[PDB]
């Protein structure tokens, strides 16, 4: 098919909550959508004049199609199948030049949309600018390495937007989706074998970043004089959390019917903030043919959902982030009696487990001990960092906390308890671990002895209508959504194979219950419990998995007691003066938020002890805001993920996943979250492996016995040798201009760091260093790409040239010790790196994986300082057994450099300052300006190297380290790329976090040079963008 | 060094000269490259340098389950409790189960094809992927693996995963163990050498080494001289396939992209069942598709089979022909007569003795393969004495023998007892017509077939918990 | 090893309960003659140029090849009372006993 689509943009007033009567949300409390949908002389209101993306019948734009009413603001649905050569007809009726750049579709330069600096004719750069009353016809193909993958289904989701500046277009409003799927899997513009379609956006749409700000003041606001715009309750107020547009359940036309084959297209948009995590309430989803029921959306993040359409009424689809959930992020879906007809099951009835929990409130001690045991430093230490947390004082509270927590019980009464035996001592501030099998009928008593009313919300099981733990609605007695202080109410959850875990995923999958009266509050007052939902024929009589040896329960998080209702209570009980309390301080707010895990902090998490040679099962699971990205790291193991082999795991709100692992080194070692915020804000605890199997000389597996010469030496680092990049993309942008990052201005460092890195040696003399080639050029501040072969014995011969103490280490790469020794200034040492199957690519996993090799002197700072390098461990018959091989292997390590962060500050700010004499740390200004956001150390269009052929495999290895607001869309302009074994997954937008290791396998033939950036607003106009040159033949 | 690209005699390279007026290797400078086997005790100045089994010994389908603790976990089902081997996530052979592919880095499949892009299979062993035909033995047991593990769910329901894929394992085990011995073994030693060298069984004795001598791993490597310089692929009424019916042996090589786009395993078996092994004849010892192009698409060079295993004899210090005569209690000729009337072929003699100057330096795969077949076996006396000797101590010395008491019950063993490999072919495959036992003997389609009804199929009902 | 257990291990371990890893993966091969190297240790014949085995020449691999293994491939003969799948069983029961390691 030739498709052919007449895209319009036009700007018109849009509502972003289209009333019309009369809500009560989750946690919302009726009059607080006036904080962002109230119109007066300081508020700019609910209706914004907006840029639109609207679909044309004719080349002569007259007549509209109308657009689905729940697609909202978005353009005009857009689909392409395999091999469909689909034309775009722009038109742009709007007062200033916009564009149309489309996502996972291939173009030629000439039918970008994407204005940037690429030496390229004025022919090919008419697409790239379309001024107002102008019009372009936009060649696009959908090719065999665009299309979805192998595991893949037959649609994918994709996107497409204007592109001068790309987050302020968008948040102008100017973003479609486009819908890619197979060759046939199509009918009348309707996926073969689905019911419904629907699309769906979550994104936090800041109008402050909106183009029309400033013309959106003149005329709602009352006095255009009275406002500044550097107001952050003003900033508040436009920042519109929305999916679709549609605020605070406002979304329309979402009618669907039973037994309704449906189809989700959800794509998350926006910034650091937009930290989405989207869960249908009582509905059972699946992704790439595995059950989920919280999807994870961030900027650019491509997903897609399908959903058999059960149990029939009026539900929800709330965003998880508990601060985007109190801000009204939310929509009303129907699915009616018409009436099906089909049921399935069925068992409503069958197996009964009984659990009797109760509410209650305790003294809850984060550190029992009082001692931070990583270092063996007591918590109340001058000055140090767990001592703004753990300090007891006049207005701080200390270590101690009263909280409302679940504890099980055994029988009806709830007189007598059922004891916490060696398993659950690690579960703490969790609740009991509730289980079930596929076919049960789970009934749960609970008993709230605490002051507030409360409930049960358990997320992996069916629940009717009248046994739902949150309230929501479009329109005494003990009930489910509220249970008195005094009261008792049964519950009773139906669990099907329609919610369980199919084929594709292990036999227990990880799940949560937490109370639903006020999720934003309930739960950071502790009350949060595991869950552990299973196939049928697999669970022994008392609980635990058969074969599996150990089963864990892990919920990383930062807990904040302000957001407790108990905050009242634990102010009046342990401050000194209650009276000097100031709830609006944000030195206050940060000692009562308390990054643990479990309720734990700093390494006081018992109960986790394993042998050599267990069946080790985590059950991980996580809660709160868009600070929560977590990266929980296991030191010296490597678990099993869905084939995919890694040891650092990713968690954001409501996400619950099951790592195996089976541990292989005896030694006492960490559960550290990667999060470099998280880590010395209280998120590292301790794991420990005995010898249950007796020692053994191993070692007879020795395929391969390497060495290299590694040295951590300090040299000038320069973020952006030449800014001509900078200026380029600005113009052509007409944009002005200010560099916070790099200008100097006054007294500010600019671009030039005296940073600390590893770098190769050809011996054991340590004067010759190895020259780094044309192909590892791109490596830019990262050290040598180390190779390993599934059974190689890799010797680093380190030496620190550099003036302070550093270490190396890997990430799962297995060693002999539980500890990695530092070396010191003119020091050398040797450290044996082993290499395993473990420390390989799963089945699943593509046979050359990366992996992040460090410092553990100070993982936070040393990281900061310019320590990181890449390890690629592989199969076996990779190497060639020589060097030079026809697959191109790029490095790409996406972390904010936090300069503040560095054992080298104080040593830029005295030699590159011009006014070293007004420098103040304490600056949100000055700590801003030393956050270089970095591909491999380099910034606006600064990294070379990058150039691959027409007909080549490029495999890109993309690493993720850092902190809360390093969430990184890795985006690829031109070209899509493939994951998952054999390539079975493809996506051109990808999501890389403190953490996450991955090879992406791209197939290329468009030759031009490209846009390389990750997709988050500030990140992208903060310079976190290169280019990559694909080149046609000789 | 670089053995792959290198010609340089360098650790851990031991390449193997050029002749001058080689058949194939015009230029004396190249040579055909060879990996010294690992050393059990690297650069040690005491020990004598031996080497490596990264196998079981025993016959214990470890080809199938693997024989370390990380692979045997990962060629299991671990999606499910249903006792089940990891089976392909791509593709299917007419609805039947294949192997788990392994990544494309560069693996040697990517190389027999280019554009059909089929990696290696992951299997117990490594070399699972060498030629299509042990590859459609390997997925012929897998298949009957989780056969045996379905069927024993539904009549022992109780049982978990570790249990149902503990007994199927045992059951597979079991099969390789009777094939081997029941079959084939009297059709490679011959009667005279199978009564005394492998006496009737009596039970287990745990003062019998198990272990794989080094020799074996030479020796054994007889079957290189029964190979036919192609695959032979015949369709359901067992006439040549077309338009491949003889490909080439050095086309087959590592070729995983024939197993999955050129008709599954099916016309496989067949061609392995109902065409002829190569004889080994004293003037035709072994084909030059494996003489002249082993592995002729996966490398820079056509490899040489036979020269290779007296390489590798050598490599690994193996005493000469002569020391394994008298080892096995056998003469050992001196003298160009003595080898004639040793082999009852003087010609050979002679050119033996040019070669190696004397009987005492021919290397113990020659040597071996170059002596008269005994009647009714494949085999020569020194060749069965080696052979022979390895199964009995394999036998004797396993104690999980399926024979030996308490691993089976009795009821269960006469069970086993009615297996064969076409009863397996028939429970596993889309073949209807199928070899009358014994298989290895029987190969003239339709003179030595019979159809899959008249098998009788494994009775599992003594495996019956109740 | 434990005093009862119905299955194999995995490993071989435990067969022989007097000598444990006796047909175990992972160990050296049993010798049923002793090695015979060019140093007498570890130097294989044909290693050191000049150097005889036994008083003769060794004679070189593929030499021995070319002059004795080989033949036209018209003059070969099937085996009338043997099938392929002699052959076949034969590698695959091979891959069950023994695979020497060497350095990737
Ligand atoms: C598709 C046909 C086959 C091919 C391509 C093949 C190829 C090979 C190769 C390349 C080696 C290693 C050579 C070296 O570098 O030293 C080898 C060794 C071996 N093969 Fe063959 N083989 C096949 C058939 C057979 C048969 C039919 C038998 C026995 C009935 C056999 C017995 C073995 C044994 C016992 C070894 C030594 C293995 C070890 O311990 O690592 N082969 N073969
Ligand atoms: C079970 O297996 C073991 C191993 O085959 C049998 O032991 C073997 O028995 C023979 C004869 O009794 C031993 O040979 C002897 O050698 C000595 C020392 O040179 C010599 O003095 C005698 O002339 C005799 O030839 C052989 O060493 C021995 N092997 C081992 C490993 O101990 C055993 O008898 C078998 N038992 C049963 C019940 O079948
Ligand atoms: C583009 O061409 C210009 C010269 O016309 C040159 O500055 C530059 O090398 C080219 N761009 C890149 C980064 O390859
Ligand atoms: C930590 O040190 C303080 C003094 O700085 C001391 O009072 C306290 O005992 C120490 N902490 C503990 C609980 O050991
Ligand atoms: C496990 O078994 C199920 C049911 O037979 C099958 O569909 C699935 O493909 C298997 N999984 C693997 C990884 O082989
Ligand atoms: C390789 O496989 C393809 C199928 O992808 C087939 O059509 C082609 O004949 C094969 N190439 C050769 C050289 O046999
Ligand atoms: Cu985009
Ligand atoms: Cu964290
Ligand atoms: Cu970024
Ligand atoms: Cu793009
Ligand atoms: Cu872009
Ligand atoms: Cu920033």
């Amino acid at each position: 098919k030739e498709k052919h689509y007449y895209i319009g943009i036009i700007e018109t007033t849009w509502d972003y909550a289209s009333d019309h009567g009369e809500k009560k949300l989750i946690s919302v409390d009726t009059e607080h959508s006036n904080i962002y949908l109230q119109n007066g002389p300081d508020r700019i209101g609910r209706l914004y004049k907006k840029a639109l993306y609207l679909q044309y019948t004719d080349e002569t734009f007259r007549t509209t199609i109308e657009k689905p009413v729940w697609l909202g603001f978005l353009g005009p649905i857009i689909k392409a199948e395999t091999g469909d050569k689909v034309y775009v007809h722009l038109k742009n009726l709007a007062s200033r030049p916009y564009t149309f750049h489309s996502h996972g579709i291939t173009y030629y330069k000439e039918h970008e949309g994407a204005i940037y600096p690429d030496n390229t004719t004025d022919f090919q750069r008419a697409d790239d600018k379309v001024y107002p009353g102008e019009q372009y016809t936009y060649m696009l193909l959908a090719t065999e390495e665009q299309s979805p993958g192998e595991g893949d289904g037959n649609c994918v989701t994709r996107i497409y937007h204007s592109h001068i500046d790309a987050p302020k277009d968008i948040a102008s409003g100017l973003i479609g989706p486009l819908i890619i799927c197979k060759k046939d899997s199509l009918d009348k513009e309707k996926e073969k074998h689905i019911d419904r379609e629907f699309v769906v956006m979550f994104s936090v749409v800041d109008e402050n970043f909106s183009w029309y700000l400033e013309d959106n003041i003149k005329t709602y606001c009352s006095e255009p004089e009275k406002v500044d715009k550097d107001n952050e309750d003003f900033q508040q107020s436009n920042r519109m959390y929305s999916v679709n547009g549609y605020t605070f359940g406002s979304l329309s036309g979402l009618s669907m019917c039973a037994e309704d084959r449906v189809k989700w297209y959800l794509f998350g948009m926006g910034n650091e903030v937009d930290v989405h995590a989207a869960f249908f309430h009582g509905q059972a989803l699946t992704n790439k043919n595995y059950r989920i029921d919280t999807i994870n959306l961030f900027p650019a993040t491509l997903f897609d959902a399908y959903m058999v359409a059960q149990n029939p009424g009026e539900w929800m689809l709330s965003c998880q982030n508990l601060n985007h959930l109190k801000a009204g992020l939310q929509a009303f879906f129907q699915v009616q009696e018409c009436n099906k007809s089909s049921s399935k099951d069925n068992i409503r009835g069958k197996h009964v487990r009984h659990y009797y929990i109760a509410a209650e409130e305790i003294i809850w001690n984060y550190a029992p001990s009082g001692i931070d045991i990583f270092t063996k430093e007591n918590l109340t230490a001058p000055g140090s960092d767990s001592a703004v947390f753990f300090e007891q004082g006049t207005t701080r509270i200390g270590g101690s906390y009263k909280k409302l927590v679940y504890r099980e019980y055994t029988d009806a009464s709830f007189t007598n308890r059922k004891e916490r035996g060696p398993e659950e001592e690690h579960l703490g501030i969790l609740g009991p671990v509730i289980w079930a099998e596929v076919g049960d009928t789970i009934r749960v008593t609970f008993h709230n002895k605490g002051a507030y009313p409360l409930s049960i919300e358990p997320i992996g099981v069916r629940f009717n209508k009248n046994n739902e733990g949150t309230y929501y609605s479009p329109n005494v007695p003990p009930s489910a959504s509220h249970v008195a202080p005094t009261e008792t109410f049964t519950y009773e959850w139906t669990v099907p194979k329609e919610v369980g875990p199919t084929n594709a995923d292990p036999v227990c999958l990880a799940k949560m219950y937490y109370s639903a009266v006020d999720p934003t509050k309930d739960i950071f007052t502790g009350l949060i419990g595991p869950m552990k939902i299973c196939k049928k024929g697999s669970l022994h009589a008392n609980g635990r998995q058969k074969d599996v040896d150990k089963e864990f329960y892990l919920f990383p998080t930062v807990f904040d007691e302000n957001e407790s209702l108990l905050l009242e209570d634990n102010i009046r009980m342990f401050t000194t003066a209650p009276d000097q309390v100031d709830k609006e301080d944000e030195d206050f707010q940060e000692s009562n938020k308390m990054h643990s895990m479990n309720g734990f902090m700093y390494g006081n998490q018992p109960g986790l002890t394993m042998c050599k040679g267990d069946s080790v099962v985590w059950y991980l699971f996580s809660a709160g805001n868009e600070a929560d990205v977590h990266g929980i790291y296991f030191s010296g193991n490597t678990y099993l993920w869905r084939g995919e082999r890694r040891d650092t795991a990713n968690l954001f709100p409501q996400t619950s996943l099951t790592l195996h692992m089976w541990p292989d080194t005896e030694g006492t070692f960490n559960v550290e979250c990667l999060t470099t915020d998280h880590y010395t804000g209280g998120m590292k605890q301790k794991y420990t492996v005995n010898q249950c199997r007796r020692q053994s000389e191993d070692s007879t597996f020795y395929l391969g016995e390497r060495t290299y010469y590694i040295a951590a030496v300090e040299v000038e680092w320069d973020y952006s040798p030449q800014r001509e990049w900078e200026k380029e993309l600005h113009h052509l942008q007409e944009q002005n201009v200010s560099n916070a990052f790099l200008d100097k201005g006054e007294f500010y460092i600019g671009s030039k760091y005296k940073k600390v890195v590893y770098r190769q040696y050809t011996d054991s003399t340590f004067r010759v260093p190895v020259e780094r080639k044309a192909e590892e050029e791109h490596l830019g501040i990262l050290g040598p790409q180390l190779h390993a072969d599934v059974g190689d014995k890799v010797k680093i011969i380190f030496k620190n040239m550099a003036t302070r103490p550093y270490s190396i280490h890997a990430h799962g790469v297995q060693t002999e010790s539980s500890t990695v020794t530092p070396t010191l200034p003119g020091e050398t040492l040797t450290y044996v790196w082993k290499i395993p199957e473990r420390s390989g690519a799963g089945t699943e996993d593509s046979a050359c994986i990366p992996w992040a090799y460090y410092s553990t002197v100070d993982q936070v700072k040393d990281l900061y300082s310019g320590l990181i390098g890449p390890l690629i461990v592989c199969r076996r018959p990779y190497l060639k057994v020589f060097n030079p091989r026809r697959k191109l292997e790029f490095a790409l390590l996406f972390l904010v450099f936090d300069e503040n962060e560095s054992w080298y500050l104080d040593d830029n700010i005295k030699t590159y300052s011009d006014h070293p004499e007004k420098v103040n740390k304490d600056d949100e200004e000055f700590i801003e300006s030393n956050k270089m956001h970095a591909i491999n150390g380099r910034m606006f269009g600064n990294l070379q190297g990058l150039t691959m052929h027409v007909g080549d495999e490029v495999n890109w290895y993309l690493m993720g380290m850092g902190n809360e607001i390093d969430l990184h869309t890795v985006h690829f302009h031109g070209h899509s790329f493939q994951y998952k074994h054999r390539g079975v997954y493809s996506s051109d937008v990808f999501d890389i976090f403190p953490g996450t290791y991955q090879t992406l396998e791209m197939f290329p033939r468009t030759p031009g040079i490209w846009l390389l950036h990750c997709h988050v607003t500030d990140h992208i106009h903060a310079g976190m963008e290169t280019t990559y040159t694909v080149l046609q033949n000789e | 060094v670089n053995c792959e690209t290198s010609c340089v005699q360098q650790p851990p390279c031991f390449p193997l000269k050029i002749p001058p007026n080689d058949p194939r290797i015009k230029n004396q400078a190249d040579c055909i490259p060879f990996f010294r086997s690992c050393p059990a005790c690297p650069g040690s100045n005491i020990t004598i340098r031996n080497q490596i089994n990264a196998l079981t010994s025993f016959v214990d389908a470890s080809m199938v389950y693997g024989s370390e603790e990380p692979l045997a976990r990962n060629l299991r089902n671990m999606s499910n409790q249903l006792g089940l081997l990891a089976v392909n996530q791509r593709f299917q052979d007419n609805g039947r189960a294949l192997l788990p592919f392994d990544n494309l880095h560069d693996d040697p499949c990517l190389l027999t094809n280019r554009s059909a892009r089929i990696p290696c299979f992951l299997a117990g062993d490594t070399r699972s992927s060498e030629m299509p035909e042990l590859t459609s033995m390997h997925t012929l047991l897998l298949r009957e693996h989780n056969r045996l593990a379905t069927e024993l769910k539904s009549l022992n329901p109780r049982w978990d995963g570790e249990r149902l894929y503990q007994e199927a394992r045992k059951i597979v085990g079991a099969m390789v163990q009777i094939i081997t011995y029941r079959d084939y073994l009297p059709l490679v030693l011959g009667p005279t050498a199978m009564r005394k060298y492998l006496p009737t069984y009596r039970s287990y004795n745990d003062s019998v080494d198990p272990r794989i001598a080094n020799v074996f791993t030479n020796a054994f490597r007889y079957g290189h001289t029964l190979i036919q310089p192609f695959m032979f692929r015949l369709d359901n009424r067992y006439q040549p396939m077309e338009p491949n019916p003889r490909v080439p042996l050095s086309r087959v090589f590592f070729a995983s992209w024939r197993v999955v786009l050129e008709g599954g395993i099916d016309p496989i078996l067949r061609g392995l069942m109902a065409t002829p092994a190569k004889l080994n004849r004293q003037n035709q010892i072994a084909v030059d598709e494996i003489r002249e192009r082993l592995f002729e698409q996966v490398m820079r060079i056509g490899l040489d089979l036979p020269a290779l295993n007296m390489q590798r004899s050598r490599d690994h210090g193996l005493p000469g022909y002569n020391a394994w005569r008298r080892f096995c209690g056998l003469p050992q000729p001196e003298t160009v007569g003595q080898l004639g009337t040793v082999l009852r072929n003087l010609k050979l003699a002679r050119k033996l003795m040019e070669q190696y100057g004397t009987p005492n330096n021919i290397d113990i795969w020659m040597g071996g393969v170059s002596e008269p077949l005994k009647r009714k076996g494949r085999v020569g006396p020194l060749l069965a004495c080696i052979i022979g000797t390895q199964f009995r101590k394999l036998r004797d010395g396993d104690r999980f023998w399926w024979e030996n008491e308490g691993v089976f019950s009795m009821q269960q063993r006469q069970a086993l007892a009615q297996i064969s490999l076409p009863r397996i072919i028939c429970d596993n495959t889309g073949i209807t017509t199928v070899s009358k036992n014994n298989i290895f003997m029987s190969n003239s389609y339709p003179r030595d077939f019979v159809n899959c009804s008249t098998l009788p199929a494994l009775n599992l009902a003594s495996w019956r918990e109740a | 090893c434990p005093e009862q257990d119905k299955y194999r291990t995995i490993t071989g371990m435990c067969n022989n309960r007097r000598s444990p890893t006796l047909g175990a993966s992972n160990r050296a091969f049993v010798r049923w003659l002793p090695a015979e190297y060019e140093d007498g240790f570890s130097l294989p014949y044909g290693w050191t140029p000049g150097v005889k085995r036994n008083g003769f020449p060794v004679a070189l691999a593929r030499a021995v090849s070319n002059e004795i293994v080989r033949f036209p491939t018209d003059q070969l003969t099937p085996d009338q009372e043997r099938s392929l799948m002699f052959m076949q069983w034969g590698q695959l029961l091979d891959h069950d006993l023994d695979f020497t390691p060497e350095p990737a």
